[PDB]
RNA sequence: GCAUUGCUGGUGCAGCGCAGCGCGGACGCCCGAACCUGGUCAGAGCCGGAAGGCAGCAGCCAUAAGGGAUGCUUUGCGGGUGCCGUUGCCUUCCGGCAAUGC
């Protein structure tokens, strides 16, 4: 970023840009479209100035996120019901222990549901999260229909007078038809309880996920209708600038940032601090 | 447009002159946009172009089929070499009680590949497999490879979270030799290599047992990051093998080809579900075309190829045959050109009705029958003769004054 | 916390059904009969006084019999197929509301 500053601007400076935007993984269709407004912006005004082109970066970029910037407002219902989605391995159950944590802080009673009744030990591992946050999980032996299980979970939250209940799933990659039809069903049943519910699709995501957060974004909302978003692990060199091609095409917002495996590493997502964290030349 | 049908005609003309940059930086383009779609790191995408650019311009230069589609060849067989060098690279176990370390990012697939291991160490090479985890950081992270385990039919060593990791991994060595395992999966944790911490908790597992293969698990759709991780992962631990997991998904698999260029490593396995039956050996071959994406090209130079090696080959299979020097087909083209000739044999050699009786017998047969005079034979010759409207005596006295040209041809010249 | 009881749900079988995979045929594409299919019949053959015909081989085109690559197509048959649907059911396994008891 500041080795910026100390140089004068001509083609060399712009391709010097461009190759540490594609290194955020922000992809082609999205980078060269920021570039367009850039080559324009530089003739609107006349500047041949350093310290203006990483300014107009964070005005265009921050304009992008302007528009997803919305945060999630849990209360009013009971039970709200946040349904965790997203593809195999992304932070979803570790989400769900962070989410219900920051639940208890805003005073608010918070249930959970094991519904990756898929994979190994996945009840057990939710398990732990209820028992780190002394939160009710409501779970059935793994092999069990998860449909039917989080509707047990929601029935159980309506009875028990729940305020949140956060609904765990199995990671599904968009492709696989079978689990999308899966991940329908499980809504269907969800309707004969109360028509509103789910009153959040959360999408956990990746931050060193590439191009196929496009059709993760895509082919999730086409099935079941995405409200949030989750950018987690986003603590280590992945920049996830791909999140600007997602908000641009789909506009789906984005709740809340995973920077870490602990309970406390989760942050609500601000716009313009994301921006200075995406250029951040540190070690 | 009307000026499309112009332009495509002038591009699919056969370029015979040497390919050069004037017409690869215009198709050039395609192949570095659709590079950047399938995930591919910036230092490995950069360094591939000028790879290229050597093997382009020397010498490798085609007649037919259009200038930007003879390149594409180029990009396409120097991907699969620079993928895989050599076809599946199995685990070594040729040693003592082998080891097998698998180490990578928070979630990339570890402990299930480790069950899926299990079934091919276990059914296709049939070994005495034993599985631990060091994972004591993800909640109900050794009772998940418990649960695995189970399923496949391999034996589980027992760990806590109470338990040291570098403990487990010395300790569990020490009870796979003594009951003479044939190998030793060790899981590890989610481990994020800017974090000094657990990275050198892998580096002192890694020295505590040593491992025969240090395979690497990586997710098969993370991005540009991908560099970062491969440089790292490798000078901090001596990798042998890459696993690509969630190859199954739409993801072109950019970063296959990002970790066997940075690490230097081979990919050995690939994931392609979440059952324990999911996984297959590797082979560049089939990820090579998923890469790349551009399939609709490649499907018609390898259809137009295909259509010019049968035609070269069937035009000079014929010629071979017919390499002998003589046949009917020869001898009727004798007939004709001396036939065309307005002063004739009769008059220049001191009868008449015998030629032009003789070229309507060769004239009936087959194309068979002018190459192999032998073939012909009891209904063949009757054939030849109730076409032609002579006697089944005037063929077989063609066949003689034949027999006895060729003898004649074969002495002399 | 545990049991009993009611309702409800999932697993779990079992029968139909779909999806799928294997094998057989359709349809189609391509190849394809010296002669014994047809069209066209060069050369050559025949009948008549001529004029005109008749017969027909190669080739070339079409194509039975029969091959071959394959197909969001169609169907019949069969499964140490099945992160599907459905009806039925019993032994347990596990959940969700609700009533009692220690
Ligand atoms: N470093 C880091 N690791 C994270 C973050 N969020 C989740 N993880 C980690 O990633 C791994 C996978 O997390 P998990 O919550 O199990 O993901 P999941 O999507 O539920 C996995 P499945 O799809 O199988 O249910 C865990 O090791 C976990 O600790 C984060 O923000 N930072
Ligand atoms: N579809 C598909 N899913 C896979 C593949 N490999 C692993 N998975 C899945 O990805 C998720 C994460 O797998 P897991 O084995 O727990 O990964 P891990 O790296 O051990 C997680 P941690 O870092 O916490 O130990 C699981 O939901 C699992 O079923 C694959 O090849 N295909
Ligand atoms: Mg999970
Ligand atoms: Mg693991």
């Amino acid at each position: 970023i500041s080795l910026f500053r100390g140089k004068k601007i001509d083609d060399d400076l712009f391709e010097e840009l461009e190759e540490q935007l594609l290194i955020a993984d922000v992809g082609v269709e999205t980078t060269r479209k920021i570039i367009t407004n850039l080559t324009e912006g530089a003739s609107r005004k006349q500047l041949r100035d350093a310290e203006a082109l990483y300014g107009l970066l964070k005005e265009e970029m921050g304009e992008i996120l302007a528009k997803v910037d919305e945060p999630l407002n849990v209360e009013g219902k009971a039970p709200f019901v946040i349904l965790m989605v997203g593809v195999n391995g992304v932070g979803k159950t570790t989400t769900i222990g962070k989410l219900a944590r920051q639940f208890e802080q805003q005073g608010k009673s918070v249930m959970l549901a094991a519904g990756d009744t898929f994979r190994a030990a996945a009840v057990e591992q939710l398990q732990v999260w209820g028992q780190r946050n002394n939160i009710p999980v409501i779970a059935q032996h793994t092999g069990a229909d998860s449909a039917s299980v989080i509707f047990d979970a929601i029935q159980a939250a309506k009875a028990r007078n729940i305020d949140v209940l956060i609904a765990d799933t199995a990671g599904r990659l968009q492709n696989k038809s079978h689990l999308m039809e899966e991940l329908k069903k499980i809504v269907r049943v969800m309707k004969k309880l109360d028509v509103e519910a789910p009153h959040e699709v959360m999408l956990t995501i990746d931050a060193s996920t590439g191009q196929n957060a496009v059709s993760q974004a895509k082919l999730f909302h086409e099935a079941v209708g995405l409200t949030g978003i989750t950018l987690t692990k986003l603590d280590g060199t992945a920049k996830g600038g791909v999140i600007f091609s997602v908000a641009d095409q789909f506009g789906i917002p984005i709740r809340y940032i995973g920077v870490g495996e602990r309970i406390e590493d989760l942050r609500p997502f601000k716009a313009d601090d994301f921006i200075e964290a995406l250029f951040a030349r540190e070690d | 447009n009307l000026t499309d049908r112009l332009s495509r005609t002038l591009r699919n003309i056969s370029g015979r002159g040497r390919l050069t940059e004037d017409n690869v930086k215009d198709t050039l383009r395609e192949v570095r946009m659709a590079l950047l779609e399938a995930d591919v790191a910036l230092p490995v995408v950069r360094e591939f172009i000028n790879r290229v650019k050597e093997k382009a311009v020397g010498h490798e230069v085609n007649k037919s089929l259009t200038p930007g589609q003879e390149f594409v060849k180029i990009v396409r067989n120097e991907l699969v070499a620079a993928m895989g060098e050599e076809n599946q690279t199995l685990n070594l176990a040729a040693q003592p009680p082998a080891v097998v370390l698998m180490a990578g990012l928070q979630g990339a697939g570890k402990t299930t590949s480790v069950g899926k291991l299990g079934k091919f160490l276990r059914e296709k090479h049939k070994k005495k497999v034993l599985v631990v985890s060091a994972d004591v950081y993800r909640p109900a992270a050794i009772k998940q490879l418990e649960t695995l385990a189970e399923q496949v039919g391999v034996d589980f060593f027992p760990s806590d979270v109470g338990q040291k990791p570098v403990d487990i991994v010395n300790a569990a060595l020490k009870e796979a030799k003594l009951k003479f395992y044939d190998v030793l999966l060790v899981d590890t944790a989610g481990r994020l290599h800017v974090d000094e911490a657990m990275m050198d908790e892998i580096k002192q597992v890694h020295a505590s047992i040593n491992p025969v293969e240090t395979l690497f698990v990586v997710d098969a759709m993370t991005g540009q990051d991908a560099a970062n991780t491969a440089k790292a992962f490798n000078e901090a631990l001596p990798l042998t093998g890459v696993v690509l997991t969630k190859v199954d998904g739409d993801a072109r698999g950019g970063a296959a080809l990002s970790i066997r260029h940075i690490t230097g490593k081979p990919i050995k396995f690939l994931g392609v579900g979440e059952k324990t039956e999911a996984l297959e050996p590797f082979h560049p071959d089939r990820i090579a075309s998923r890469i790349l994406g551009m399939g609709d090209v490649l499907s018609l130079i390898e259809d137009i190829e295909s259509k010019v090696d049968r035609a070269q080959a069937e035009k000079l299979a014929s010629k071979l045959k017919k390499g002998d020097g003589f046949d009917l087909n020869d001898f009727l083209e004798q007939l004709r050109q001396m036939k065309n000739m307005g002063g004739m044999a009769s008059l220049m050699g001191k009868d008449d009705k015998v030629l032009v009786r003789m070229e309507a017998i060769i004239n009936s047969m087959t194309m068979k029958e002018r190459a192999k005079p032998e073939i012909i034979k009891g209904s063949r010759k009757r054939r030849i003769a109730a076409g032609s409207g002579m006697q089944v005596q005037d063929v077989n006295r063609l066949l003689k004054q034949f027999d006895d040209m060729q003898r004649m041809m074969k002495k002399m010249k």
